[PDB]
């Protein structure tokens, strides 16, 4: 079955560069374009460009010229995209996709997240029912895994997505009666 | 460039009911337009091509149509698994362009916000509806149970 | 040619290795090129097929 | 010199050694000794792609 396997998540300092890979399996590698699409959380979907692997012909969206470079390894059946001079603007999820034959998109990759190490400060927030909280402040990079009584409390909990300035908080509501692996902290 | 305009950022419908997303190309794309479904956290999935054509494996609920530069994705008998964002694409000419996306929402039964504050001073406005309601804010996706948004405002 | 002297035009035809390659580039399965002047012409038909790796 | 050196080409899914009554070798039908007339096998003539370094 046709599969496009992209590379792991990436974290990069501003001004550096990154190479994302797309590994094609389950079809003749040379018979199809490979497409690259960018998704940022509020710009929707932008088309970066395409590359036709055999002859290494690259076709870019005018807006990405100089930002993005496609290459192809025909022996490893792999297409690489390289992003250079990274800014925060280039933080997004990058997809690679294969056309049904020459135009519209049929098969997509699982996506590669690109973001452009400090420990969290975790604080308790005390106030028919009642609402309590926890504040995780100043943690870099993502992600962070925050549970209440080690998972016991499930319904009533709202854990809010981080806001980069990364600061997330969580509220856990109960009745009146009743870990950041990047920094090695818990 | 060619602009693909999806004027609806959010749609409201109820399960079993019928819903239509519109997309208007800013100049002739002929019938080459595709519709893709992006569910939360997954990769885009292919729904429609040639503007009217069902990609294999796609339920008969989803039907595309086109009149002139107007393209419409119509779902009849909306199911709960149909909660997602919908993108249209003109593949007619380079550069390929996309629509803004239309988030399908399942609405019902409005409500007041439940507010709780904490001394960095945090405020929680929880489980309300509709979505519209040195400061830092955060929202949450529609609640998969009672269909209500919640948010957290941190004031440092 | 509105100029005072002769113009030498160098052009070419692309022969793809596979039919897929033909369509991926040109859409149409069979391409063609006719370059002409008033008194002469050339029509080249490109031919899809494989040639030694170079 | 007419010195001829044979080489096996890897042909696939085609019938080899086609011949004719126009070229009769002996009593039976035939063809140019140095040429190999390839044609269909059953319902197909697979595209033929071969190398001789
Ligand atoms: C129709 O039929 C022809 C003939 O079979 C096919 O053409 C072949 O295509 C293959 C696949 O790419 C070619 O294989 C490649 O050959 C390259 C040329 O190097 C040659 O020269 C050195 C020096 O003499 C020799 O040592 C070597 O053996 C070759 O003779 C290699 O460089 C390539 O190797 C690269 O990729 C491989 C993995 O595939 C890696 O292991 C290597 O490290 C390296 O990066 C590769 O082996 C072959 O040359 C072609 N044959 C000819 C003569 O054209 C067509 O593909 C076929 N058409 C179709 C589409 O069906
Ligand atoms: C291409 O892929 C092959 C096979 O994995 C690998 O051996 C080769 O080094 C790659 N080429 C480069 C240097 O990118
Ligand atoms: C002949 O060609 C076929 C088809 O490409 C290939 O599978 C096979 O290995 C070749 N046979 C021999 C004995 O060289």
């Amino acid at each position: 079955q046709v599969q496009l396997q992209q590379s792991g998540t990436e974290l990069k300092k501003p001004g550096a560069s990154v190479k994302i890979s797309c590994k094609a399996t389950g079809y003749t590698f040379s018979s199809y374009w490979i497409e690259w699409i960018k998704q940022r959380p509020g710009h929707g979907l932008e088309w970066i460009g395409e590359i036709l692997p055999e002859i290494g012909m690259t076709n870019y969206n005018e807006n990405f010229k100089g930002k993005a470079t496609f290459t192809a390894n025909t022996s490893s059946n792999t297409v690489y995209m390289q992003l250079s001079s990274l800014t925060s603007e280039d933080s997004a999820v990058y997809y690679c996709a294969r056309p049904y034959d020459y135009s519209w998109f049929a098969y997509w990759g699982q996506g590669t997240l690109v973001t452009v190490t400090t420990a969290p400060s975790v604080y308790p927030l005390a106030p028919s029912s009642v609402t309590l909280g926890c504040l995780v402040k100043g943690y870099f990079p993502e992600p962070v895994t925050l549970t209440w009584n080690s998972g016991s409390l499930s319904s009533g909990v709202h854990t809010f997505p981080a806001v980069l300035q990364y600061t997330l908080s969580s509220s856990v509501t109960v009745t009146s009666s009743t870990a950041h692996p990047a920094s090695s902290t818990k | 460039d060619i602009v693909m305009t999806q004027s609806q950022k959010f749609m409201s419908t109820s399960v079993g009911d019928r819903v239509s997303v519109t997309c208007k190309a800013s100049q002739n794309v002929d019938t080459n337009v595709a519709w893709y479904q992006e569910k939360p956290g997954q990769s885009p999935k292919t729904l429609i091509y040639s503007a009217s054509n069902r990609y294999s494996g796609v339920p008969d609920r989803f039907t595309g149509s086109a009149s002139g530069t107007d393209f419409t994705l119509t779902i009849t008998n909306v199911q709960s698994e149909d909660l997602a964002e919908y993108f249209c694409q003109q593949y007619n000419s380079y550069p390929y362009t996309f629509g803004g996306g239309t988030k399908l929402e399942i609405k019902r039964a409005d409500a007041a916000p439940t507010v709780s504050i904490f001394p960095s001073v945090v405020c929680f406005l929880n489980n309300f509806y509709p979505k519209d309601i040195g400061v830092l804010n955060s929202w949450t996706d529609q609640d998969s149970k009672d269909s209500t948004y919640s948010m957290s405002s941190t004031l440092t | 040619n509105n100029d005072n002297s002769d113009k030498l035009y160098i052009w070419g035809v692309h022969h793809p290795s596979t039919d897929k390659e033909q369509t991926n580039l040109y859409v149409q399965a069979s391409g063609k090129v006719t370059v002409s002047t008033k008194r002469s012409q050339q029509t080249i038909i490109p031919n899809v097929g494989s040639r030694p790796w170079v | 010199t007419l010195e001829f050196i044979n080489e096996g080409f890897n042909w696939t899914g085609v019938t080899q050694n086609g011949g004719s009554s126009a070229c009769k070798r002996g009593p039976d039908s035939g063809f140019f000794s140095r040429l190999n007339w390839l044609y269909k096998s059953g319902s197909t003539y697979p595209v033929q792609n071969v190398t001789m370094p």
